[PDB]
Formats: structure tokens, C-alpha cells, sequence
């Protein structure tokens, strides 16, 4: 953020072409790998920062919403769709849909119940070898 | 069997090029008597040499703290040095999500 | 809203990879000095590099009715024998030509039942293959203008009102600085009815005793009396009263004829143009 | 401000307790079911190797 | 050389710093039944590079 | 966006071991006082050292066009006898030079059809093995300016 | 001598004092069925030297 405080030409005279040569010629040599046939700076330093501050926005107007999760007046899906549409950002994979849900209902099934067996199996088996090496014992 | 650049010697390769060092001795004995006069004796000096004290007390003070200043910078505690291995080459070899760390 | 919202960020890409930056700081402060500048904008390509260019005042020429409408432009380019495309290469024999010899073309726009037409000429013949048509509100050539009166071509700038200010502060300035370089020349006076002689001040050493008096010595001086916190004050004052009038997220905080002359036909020609080439969806009718 | 999609109708309240219902008369039942199948299990193979 | 010799080993030590802080803040976002994590954490990562 | 991002690491790494950084600081302060500079980048390899380099004013000649295009560009260099390559070495007879004795070396950049062309010239004869080509957008040869007027090579 | 000796065992002392700060602050996630907690240790513990 320090260093990107302007208190424009050579970006075009020093900068876009030593790009354009080191991607033809470190292709030619085998230590790139090979580009799709047809497919700076300003808005680059930038580049990663707007997703950044785009991202966090949307984390802490996300976090308010949970208190009003036990009102029953309130259609929270379509809410959370245009709280996410006013900010222009994309919506390719940040909201479930009506399918990929019950798949996380049965993972979460099937992690619970194998733990739940498993520590009742090993209780009962050493309770019941305890026991008999007990019998066993008492009469010595 | 020494030959060239060694047709003649070693002592006579080095009293031709000993004419090119003349302005810079003397430029240097000239920066070196306002600073620090002993910094930078002449080569006939001996026991008997008597260095005079300069009228002021302002190029002792800069010069040292330049020369701390810049060893502090160049040299730290902490290694300065790194020793890479070029990437995508353990992209294309490794079979697992561990090599890069251990390497 | 959600669909509509992916045609504007694939509009604001589209001008970051062609480098659509660096013509607008220029236009930018051609207008505050001039008053005018032209912009083309090159048809798009799906895989080349298509930058916007920029006209000065020097080379181009405009005609507009009282009304306020256009209806001529013509422009002017120098280019060498060897930058050309071989396609008109064909058409000139390159005998008479060098390497090194300039051509000079020109562009025409004329306005003919509500619609546009244009084509290219070199040495007085026409270049066969450069015709064509646009609609009457995608011309790709956008004159600016910043100051606009009613009844003229072309327009005024804003530096224009400030001009005696400057020239009454570049007046005063220059003087006081002038009268610095004439107070700072050494010039001795002794008296010609007097004992000391200037000989013996001349040849002493560094500490000596000499015969003479005082009294018989002088420097010259510049008595000049309030005669310099006024015209100092005066500048300080104009200095001020032009500081107040250039400035001298917050996007809203910091801050209008502008909107309608340059940011909205770009955008008339960039939706028009990219449908075309086949980078956006078909959007519907009128919507 | 519009409210097309901030409040819910008179109808289309039913599907939620529907949903709700579903969720947790799966995952008790899933669960029940884990706990007991290893006890019983469990019991027997310590009944039968204690014996030794 | 010297340029990136102290942040050389520098660079990485913020980065999984700054990793570690913005992950510590989604643990109140875990009993949401709407929101893709997986997705949401690789979106997250890759904006830092 | 992973393999994005995984491209633009390696091409960072790449210029950061090969040293860019000495020649651009100095290239930085040609600007300010002249204004003109050019750079050149050698042939990448797999495992040798190939930096960067720098030519000032006094080097090299440019002719542009009234629209703003590069036709031509010639540099000036000046080696020993026993500093050049084998390969250059073997069209000259040893017996009439001496070790420390100097050489002018020319290249000559054109344009010639939509592409660039590069050839070699020492004494008056022209080096063999040194032929090539460029495409119009790959040239590595970089003139750089700071204050650009109109019809004018050299920018102020 | 004193290149490093009088620091010679407090440069140990602060690495390992660092260390300790850095592996506190991981408890939070422990619960957080996406993420690799032992290669994520050793990469922190890589990046000090």
C-alpha cells in the first residue's frame, strides 16, 4: 500500500516489451510451458488487491447475517444474492444450489456413524476382557 | 613453453604497467591528509614520520560512520545467500505433495 | 441483474489490455492548454494488439453547422515507402520510390442521408478497398471540446481566463529577482582629499601593521527603501488568489459537460463493434 | 427499497419445515444406528475372545 | 545477488502470515448452509499468489 | 488461474538470477540527464550465466519515420584479439596481430518485408554463422525515450 | 571470538523463541477438515532457516 502512492509513458516504452520477448524466447528453449494459440501495471499492482479487498468486503457483510438466522419472515438465499450482486463481484462458486447438498447431508452421516461405532466397540471389547481376566484372577 | 603474455618474465611485466598507477596514488595521498593522514601512507615512510593534525574535525566523523553503516547493510547476521532450484522442473518429476519442502 | 453484470467487466478488460490509458493523460492536458483533440478508435481483433491514437490540433480540420451538428472531417498522416502494407505497395511502382521517401494520405467523412461514408486517397487516386459505411451514432472519430459558445467550430480552454494574472506576476517577479544580481558586486571608495594610499592595502601580508585611517574607506550600497515589501506583498497576494482556483471511497468526496462529449460515446462504439466481432452475447432488441 | 425477494408469502413456508424435517430425521437416525450396530459387535467379539 | 537476499527467505514468511490470519477469520462462517468453503478458501489463495 | 499465477513465479525467478537490477538502476539515471539509453537481451540457456546490457548515447545511431517507426539501428564495440571466440577468431591469420591488439565489431538491424534481419560485420568482411531473422513484435532490441515530440528521433 | 559469540547463543535463543510464537497461534484450526496441518508446519518452519 506504501508503495502504491502516486502523489504512465514508460509503461509502454520499458515494461509491456521485455514481457513480449521473454515469453517467445524461454517457450523456444523448454522451461515455459507451451501457451494456447490465441487466448502491466495500472490496474496490475492493483490486480490481486481489488480481489483481495472485493473478498473481504463480502467475508464481513457475510459474518453480520447470523444473528437473523432464526427468523422465520426472511428469505436469506435471495438476500445473500443481492447483497453479492451489489458489489459487482462474481458468483461462480460462492452459493450452493438446489442439487450438491444432500451429498453433504450423507457425508456428514456416514463421518459421525463410523465414529460412534468404533468407540462403543472398543469400550464393550475391553470391558469384557477385563472382566474375565479378573475372574480369572481373583482366586490366587 | 610460456608463450604469450610470458615471452619475458615476471619481473618486467610489472615494471611497464607500473607508470599506469601514477594519478591515482597521488589523487588518493591528496583525498587522505583532510580525513585521516595515516590512512594512506606514501611508500617511503619509516618510524621517524610525524602526522599533523588537520584544523578541522568533520571528514574523521563522516567517513567513519559511512563505513559502519555500509558493513551493517551489506553484511548481516543471517545468511545472504539462497541457492534456488529452478520451479516447474520438480513439477514435472515429482510424484507427491512433499518433494518441494524436502528439497 | 446477474447476467448484466458480466458484460461490464468484460468491457473494462478489453481496455486494459490494449492500453487505453496512456492516450487519455495526453488528451487530458491538450485540453486544458488547447481546448480540442480527436480520438479514433481501430476496429477490434480477436488475437493482435489494437491501440487508440490521438490527433493534435496541427492535423485535422472539422465543419459544424450553427446548430451544433458535424458534418465533415478530414485528417492527415505521413508515413515512409517500407511501413506500408504490401497491398497498396501493389498499386504504385517502386521505381520512383525509395526506401526512405514519405507518402502523404488523407481520410474523408461526409455525411449523406443519414448515414456516413468515408474512403482514402494518396497522390491524388483513390485506394481501392478502403471504403465504407457507419450508422449515424457510431462514428469512431470523436471530436472534444471544453469550453463551448454558441455559433463556433471548435472550442476555448480554461487557461484562457487567467492570462493577466500571470503576466503581472512573471512583471514583478522578474525585477526582484534582477535587483539581487546588481546587490551582490564589490566595489571599494576612498577619498581622493584624504592620507591613505591603496598601494600599501594591496601588497600587506596576513597580519601587519600599516599606516592609514578609517575614515577614507567605504562601500558602495543599494539604498532602495519600502520599495520591497510592497511589490513583495502585491505578488505574495497574487501567488494566493491563483492558488485558490487549480486546487492547490474519496472518489465522491473530491467530485459535468464532459459525460456527454467523451465518456459515453466510447461506450456506443465499443458495444456496437464487439457484438460484431463475436466477444459478447447477442443482447436483445431494445432492453 | 424493493421487496421483491425479502419476504416470504403465506404459501412456500411449508417446504422449509419440510427440508428441516428431513434433515434431522436422517441424520438422528443415522446416528443412532452407527452407536448400536458397534456395541453389538463389539460385545460379542469380547464375549468370545475373553474365554482363553 | 542482494536485492531480495534478507526478504528473499522474507517474502514467504509474510505471505504465510497474512494466510494464516485471513483463514483464522472464517470459523464464525462454519454452520452456514449456503456458502461453498472448499471454493471459497482456494478463491482466497489464489488472490494472493 | 493456478497455472496463470504459476507462470508469471517462474518468470520472476528467472529475472531475478540472472542479474536485471545493476543495468536498470543505471539505465534510470541516463534518462534524467540525456534522455536516450538501449538494452539488450541475450539468448536464454539452461545452466550459464547470460545478464543483461547496456549502451549510452555515444553507441549507437537510430533513423525513425515522421509516424513514429524504427528502420534502423547499428552499435559499436571494441574488443581484443585474444578476448574473442574461437569460432570468429578462425577466419583471421594470428601472424599479423599481436595479443592486446583492438578490433571494431559492427551489427546492422533493417527491415526488409513484414520481419527484421541481422547480420554481422568485422574489418571489412562479414562473419559467417551470425545470419538471422525477428518478428516484427520480438525484437530485442529496446530504444527507450523520455519526452516524445513529433518527427524527431532521440526524445529530450 | 565475537563474529558471532556474544550472540552466538541468543541467535539460537530468538529462532527458537519465533518458532514457538508461530506454532501457539495454529490451535484455532485444529478442527478444520480442509486444510494439512503437518506439510502447513513444515513450510513455516522452512521459511526461518
Amino acid at each position: 500500500v506504501a508503495g502504491e502512492l502516486e502523489a504512465s509513458v514508460q509503461s509502454q516504452e520499458l515494461q509491456l516489451p521485455i514481457v513480449r520477448v521473454l515469453m517467445n524466447q524461454l517457450q523456444s528453449a523448454g522451461m515455459i510451458p507451451d501457451l494456447p494459440k490465441e487466448a502491466s501495471t495500472g490496474l496490475e499492482a492493483l490486480g490481486r488487491g481489488q480481489d483481495l479487498e472485493k473478498l473481504t468486503q463480502a467475508v464481513n457483510m457475510m459474518t453480520g447475517l447470523q444473528p437473523l438466522s432464526q427468523d422465520p419472515d426472511i428469505n436469506l438465499p435471495t438476500l445473500k444474492l443481492r447483497l453479492l450482486n451489489a458489489l459487482g463481484i462474481d458468483t461462480a462458486g460462492l452459493l450452493l444450489t438446489q442439487d450438491e447438498k444432500i451429498q453433504r447431508m450423507a457425508e456428514q452421516s456416514s463421518q459421525q456413524a463410523v465414529v460412534q461405532g468404533a468407540s462403543a466397540a472398543g469400550a464393550n471389547m475391553g470391558a469384557a476382557v477385563g472382566q474375565g481376566a479378573g475372574e480369572d484372577m481373583a482366586q490366587a | 613453453e610460456r608463450e604469450g603474455f610470458a615471452a619475458e618474465g615476471a619481473k618486467a611485466v610489472y615494471d611497464r604497467l607500473k607508470n599506469g598507477r601514477q594519478p591515482y596514488e597521488t589523487r588518493a595521498q591528496n583525498c587522505a591528509a583532510v580525513t585521516i593522514p595515516s590512512l594512506f601512507p606514501k611508500e617511503s615512510d619509516n618510524s621517524s614520520t610525524e602526522y599533523t593534525t588537520p584544523w578541522q574535525a568533520v571528514g574523521a566523523r563522516c567517513l567513519n560512520n559511512l563505513a559502519a553503516k555500509l558493513m551493517l547493510a551489506l553484511f548481516p547476521q543471517s545468511p545472504w545467500m539462497r541457492l534456488t532450484v529452478s520451479e516447474y522442473e520438480a513439477k514435472t518429476l515429482s510424484q507427491d505433495s512433499e518433494a518441494a519442502a524436502r528439497v | 441483474d446477474e447476467g448484466l453484470a458480466m458484460v461490464e467487466r468484460v468491457l473494462m478488460a478489453y481496455m486494459e489490455t490494449n492500453s487505453f490509458r496512456v492516450p487519455l493523460f495526453e488528451a487530458l492536458k491538450q485540453l486544458i492548454v488547447s481546448g480540442n483533440c480527436l480520438l479514433y478508435i481501430p476496429e477490434p481483433e480477436q488475437g493482435t494488439y489494437s491501440p487508440m491514437r490521438m490527433y493534435r490540433l496541427v492535423s485535422y480540420v472539422v465543419q459544424r453547422d450553427a446548430f451544433g451538428n458535424i458534418l465533415q472531417i478530414v485528417t492527415l498522416d505521413k508515413v515512409a515507402f517500407s511501413a506500408l502494407p504490401e497491398d497498396v505497395k501493389s498499386q504504385l511502382n517502386a521505381d520512383d520510390y525509395e526506401p526512405d521517401t514519405e507518402l502523404e494520405v488523407y481520410t474523408h467523412i461526409y455525411r449523406q442521408d443519414d448515414e456516413y461514408l468515408r474512403y482514402e486517397e494518396v497522390e491524388g487516386i483513390e485506394v481501392a478497398g478502403t471504403e465504407g459505411s457507419y450508422p449515424l451514432t457510431a462514428c469512431p472519430y470523436i471530436p472534444v471540446r471544453m469550453v463551448r459558445l454558441d455559433g463556433e467550430d471548435y472550442g476555448r480552454s480554461y487557461c484562457e481566463e487567467y492570462l493577466g494574472d500571470l503576466n503581472s506576476l512573471e512583471t514583478i517577479t522578474e525585477a526582484i529577482t534582477k535587483m539581487a544580481k546588481v546587490a551582490s558586486k564589490v566595489v571599494g571608495l576612498v577619498n581622493p582629499n584624504g592620507i591613505t594610499q591603496p598601494r600599501r592595502l594591496n601588497k600587506a601580508a596576513t597580519g601587519e601593521f600599516v599606516a592609514g585611517r578609517v575614515e577614507d574607506i567605504n562601500f558602495l550600497q543599494l539604498t532602495k527603501g519600502q520599495d520591497f515589501t510592497i511589490a513583495k506583498s502585491v505578488a505574495d497576494a497574487i501567488e494566493q488568489r491563483l492558488g485558490w482556483a487549480f486546487l492547490l471511497v474519496a472518489g465522491e468526496l473530491e467530485a459535468s459537460v464532459q459525460s456527454q462529449e467523451l465518456q459515453l460515446p466510447i461506450v456506443r462504439v465499443l458495444m456496437n463493434q464487439l457484438q460484431s466481432a463475436g466477444m459478447i452475447p447477442d443482447l436483445p432488441k431494445e432492453a
